């Protein structure tokens, strides 16, 4: 029989060792594409320097942390372990960007 | 006998406004005074968002163009446009008269 | 007298 | 031209996200709303961004135009000047 | 002789007062010069919000069977307007009440 | 055999009045007695324009019934129609005020 | 020396207050964090307005004063000069 | 003979530039004129903010096993001073990471 | 071939304020822009409360007592008490050399 952890043992080390780290958690390439993508859509022909790039991705990783403990909040309200799109909603609603 | 000290408001200029939108329609005190507080805060919205784009480009004068850019920052949209456009037209209007 | 174009 | 990059934002990245934020359980419909909250954000910044380099006659996006952006957002930002 | 007097919003086209905007950006603690164009753009834009609001403060009251507005007739009109909510939304405006709004889970189950 | 309305008509009722209405909620003289003694750990032998209590009173009801609804939100998060003071904390810690 | 004047806020009136934001139904627990949340919110507007006052040299809050302090909280209010 | 230069800073027993500080406040489109003092007093708020912030990044890089500070030790300084994070609440450091908060709720069953 | 134009920046004060405060602890360069980052928005934003506060009382000089009121207005609690004693002191002494 292989050993297996319970569910949530293997969750709980992840979240230990994602508050101790403090690097950028989004692959780079990926979020520079989105980001170029996006601002396609505002002007054509951008370019991006580099600390431009690196300090979207720090703000927006930092915005996604502090809604998903606000959604961590909410769903612990409803009495559940679970995050979903209701809590998402309702942290933001709270907040004021709905 | 001693009058009042001048004090400076808005309200004039407001209800011409409101004829222009609405020739039979009246306003009380407490709405003149929330629309003169409106006008002053988005006044000094706009002059300080432009006193901070003239800053950010080493630039010693506050033009149209820096103007411009502020409603485009400060407003949502739509709004932000049609403002573009009325401010657009007004200047050009002043220039081509003296 | 005046009408805006937001409001169509 | 650049299309259907927000699927790069990929479910690991979204999961790590969410346990550096605490969360023990994740549901399946949670990354879809993940990643249109964060084109939203993205879209506002970028906006911003964008309108401050076009003020400056600019062709080329500075790190200090996403800081002024985020400033005026109310998401200050530190360590990029 | 000297010409006469004409003022900047009247050849701007404008209501609100291009000279008494020019003089508070003069002395706001702005920047160091101010340009002619300014005043003329920010009291153009002043006057677009100033109609959009009273516009839609002018139909709130006439829904209200009012030929003069109130605080309240201003809350409704930026509450409803999408854009005019986002622009206020930290702002709050005295004796405007707050707009009708019960959640669909309170309402009788019928 | 008198008559008696069900446990929330009269709630729905007085929601559909205060929301019709404008009226401040809170009497003027408790709050000007509780404005005074909370500046008197400020200041002592201190005066108070009129216009500034009101002003006060005005902002104290707005924040609160902004408050209020968002803690109605969360106690329907919860699946409940009841609101309850963790509801009102943790609308609280989603605003960023605790 | 006034004293215990945060039970003026009657029950009745934070009721109101509930009905006027949409709540059908209040605990009976609700009054007392209802009058903690007032009282804080009081504390921090008076503390910035009597700060404005003292700045001034003045010994009356004025209605600027507590515009003024409102708008440093992101909370500007309209209505009161 | 003019007297040897003696900076302002060296007058007042500050570390940061009292005259730097007085050029900002000049150059910043602030006031029309700037006191003598005040560069002194935004000199000296500045260095014990500095000063606050800087000891609690050493106390917690001692505590990490570290000698140079790094925004990690920095961003830990100010969450966890409730002062400084309620003065920094809508700040975000780069690099800083987040504290280690596990809810309760979330813990195993012994 | 030429060097770069001069960037001012508060590098060493923050150093020296380390070296009081830490003899032995140095400082990395992510973290000095980080301090440099927060000794500028400190200044603008006790600059631009001392500019509000003397537009407020139609006065055109920010003194100490300017800069000490927005000090008290945007730092909390003993932050801003210990702020106000240090700045007193400096000043004190500063009218006390020359």
């Amino acid at each position: 029989k292989p050993h297996r952890y319970r569910p949530g043992t293997v969750a709980l080390r992840e979240i230990r060792r994602y508050q101790k780290s403090t690097e950028l958690l989004i692959r780079k390439l990926p979020f520079q594409r989105l980001v170029r993508e996006i601002a396609q859509d505002f002007k054509t022909d951008l370019r991006f320097q580099s600390s431009a790039v690196m300090a979207l991705q720090e703000a927006s990783e930092a915005y996604l942390v502090a809604l998903f403990e606000d959604t961590n909040l909410c769903a612990i309200h409803a009495k559940r372990v679970t995050i979903m799109p209701k809590d998402i909603q309702l942290a933001r609603r709270i907040r004021g960007e709905r | 006998k001693r009058r009042k000290t001048r004090k400076e408001s808005y309200a004039i200029y407001v209800y011409k406004v409101l004829k222009q939108v609405h020739p039979d329609t009246g306003i009380s005190s407490k709405a003149m005074s929330i629309m003169n507080s409106f006008v002053n805060d988005v006044f000094e919205r706009i002059a300080g968002e432009a006193s901070r784009l003239a800053h950010y480009n080493k630039r010693s004068t506050i033009t149209s163009r820096e103007i411009q850019t502020a409603v485009r920052l400060l407003l949502p949209g739509e709004l932000a446009k049609h403002a573009v456009s009325e401010g657009t037209k007004a200047v050009t209007k002043y220039t081509s008269a003296k | 007298s005046r009408k805006s174009m937001r409001q169509s | 031209v650049l299309r259907d990059n927000i699927q790069g934002i990929t479910k690991p990245a979204i999961r790590r996200l969410a346990r550096r934020g605490g969360v023990k359980r994740i549901s399946g419909l949670i990354y879809e709303e993940t990643r249109g909250v964060l084109k939203v954000f993205l879209e506002n910044v970028i906006r911003d961004a964008v309108t401050y380099t076009e003020h400056a006659k600019r062709k080329t996006v500075t790190a200090m135009d996403v800081v002024y952006a985020l400033k005026r957002q109310g998401r200050t930002l530190y360590g990029f000047g | 002789t000297r010409a006469k007097a004409k003022t900047r919003s009247s050849r701007a086209g404008l209501q609100f007062p291009v000279g008494r905007v020019h003089r508070l950006l003069r002395k706001g603690n702005y920047a160091e010069r101010v340009g002619a164009g300014a005043p003329v753009y920010l009291a153009a834009v002043l006057e677009y919000l100033t109609a959009e609001i009273l516009e839609l403060a002018g139909n709130a009251a006439r829904d209200n069977k009012k030929t003069r507005i109130i605080p309240r007739h201003l809350q409704l009109a930026v509450r409803n307007d999408e854009e005019l909510n986002k622009l206020l939304g930290r702002v709050t405006i005295a004796q405007g009440g707050v707009l009708p709004n019960i959640q669909s889970v309170l309402l009788p189950k019928k």
